[PDB]
């Protein structure tokens, strides 16, 4: 099957820019490309196909370009409808295949998380299971490492985090990460804490509770 | 006005088969190849296959060969792609488009997807959590607080606080999914630290799968 290498896999960028999406075959594909935009929760929607023909309706500041195996969608000056994740696809030999997507966000200041711990409730301490949650709120960029430790030994596999997208007012992010313990291992040890390490932070900051 | 209309949302128990339609309108059906497209979480979009109303000619990637079967109603004017084997590695929103008919092709007609989940979970509501101010603390001046939404199925579940009041600073985080194959979700509001005695702050959890709703206070301590 015909590989497709798109590049960058995201990229942050500013209103104004001229932002440029690769995608490489590798194969000669003639051609033969479309390209997509999503966004989240709605369906894609094709924007050029043949490698450089607009779609009847879609803004002039989408152009795609290239031939043989090296393509290219170019957004001449972004707007921020733009945002989302964009594909290209080649449909030139079955099985037709999509390069694995470019994620367009927002760039903005560097912004530190504030982070927070939060103890298991004793309403479910009850039940028999401990959850033990550390907030960083409002940061970006996205990147970011929380790591657990209990009485100092280091929590792994036991834990689950999820993002919140850019908001829509200052583009920052939002994360959770819950540490999940048996009551029983929870009553086992005596310093819970939350270390987490982001850009913004000129060094490692750590937050945590004892029982 | 050329129109793709796919299947409504659908839950199926693993090993189980399941046949999703897409009803084609505005345009002679026969002539136009259906094209399938897969979308789940974390792996972009990936190319089922494609069949033509009225010969009936068909094209499989061969990843999806044994798994997925094509049929095109053309009286109806409907197209389908039966799903078989279902594992939670099938768990995706699949679409159905329009692409190409003999030599030609201006661009796609995506339909709006069709939602597909496969476990073996039954439907249960949650239990709320507070996620309490301040470990040791009250003066610190800006404060969070929240409530930790626990082992729920199936999707989705809905969260206010204040009942709609109280927008500002809310956070609420994608659903997770937890080993017991049940969900988990957060909404976190950070507030004033000094509104922590001169305030309420309960969130409103609904689940209407289970007829579920519970309004939660949080607070210090």
């Amino acid at each position: 099957d015909i590989k497709m290498t798109q590049s960058p896999s995201s990229m942050y960028a500013s209103l104004g820019e001229r932002v440029t999406i690769t995608c490489k075959a590798s194969q000669d594909i003639n051609s033969y490309l479309s390209w997509f935009q999503q966004k989240p929760g709605k369906s894609p929607k094709t924007l050029i196909y043949r490698a450089n023909r607009l779609v009847d309706g879609v803004p002039s500041r989408f152009s795609g370009s290239g031939s043989g195996q090296d393509y290219s969608l170019t957004i001449s000056s972004l707007e921020y409808e733009d945002m989302g994740i964009y594909y290209c696809l080649q449909y030139d030999e079955f099985p037709y295949t999509f390069g694995s997507g470019t994620k367009l966000e927002i760039k903005r200041t560097v912004a530190a998380p504030s982070v927070f711990i939060f103890p298991p409730s004793d309403e479910q301490l009850k039940s028999g299971t401990a959850s033990v949650v550390c907030l960083l709120n409002n940061f970006y960029p996205r990147e970011a490492k929380v790591q657990w430790k209990v009485d100092n030994a280091l929590q792994s596999g036991n834990s689950q985090e999820s993002v919140t997208e850019q908001d829509s007012k200052d583009s920052t992010y939002s994360l959770s990460s819950t540490l999940t313990l048996s009551k029983a291992d929870y009553e086992k040890h005596k310093v819970y804490a939350c270390e987490v390490t982001h850009q913004g932070l000129s060094s490692p900051v750590t937050k945590s509770f004892n029982r | 006005q050329v129109q793709l209309q796919q299947s409504g949302a659908e839950l199926m128990k693993p090993g189980a088969s399941v046949k999703i339609s897409c009803k084609a309108t505005g345009y002679t059906f026969s002539s136009y190849w259906i094209e399938w497209v897969k979308q789940r979480p974390g792996h972009g979009l990936e190319w089922i296959g494609e069949i033509l109303p009225g010969s009936g000619s068909t094209n499989y990637n061969e990843k999806f060969k044994g798994k997925a079967t094509f049929t095109a109603d053309t009286s109806s004017n409907t197209a389908y792609m039966q799903l078989s084997s279902l594992t939670s590695e099938d768990s995706a929103v699949y679409y159905c488009a329009r692409g190409h008919s003999y030599y030609f092709y201006d661009g796609d007609y995506w339909g709006q997807g069709t939602s597909v989940t496969v476990s073996s979970a039954s439907t249960k509501g949650p239990s709320v959590f507070p996620l309490a101010p301040s470990s040791k603390s009250t003066s610190g001046g800006t404060a969070a607080l929240g409530c930790l939404v626990k082992d729920y199925f199936p999707e989705p579940v809905t969260v206010s606080w204040n009942s709609g009041a109280l927008t500002s600073g809310v956070h609420t985080f994608p659903a997770v999914l937890q080993s017991s194959g049940l969900y988990s979700l957060s909404s976190v509001v950070t507030v004033p630290s000094s509104s922590l005695g001169t305030q309420t702050y309960i969130c409103n959890v609904n689940h209407k799968p289970s007829n579920t709703k519970v309004d939660k206070k949080v607070e210090p301590k």
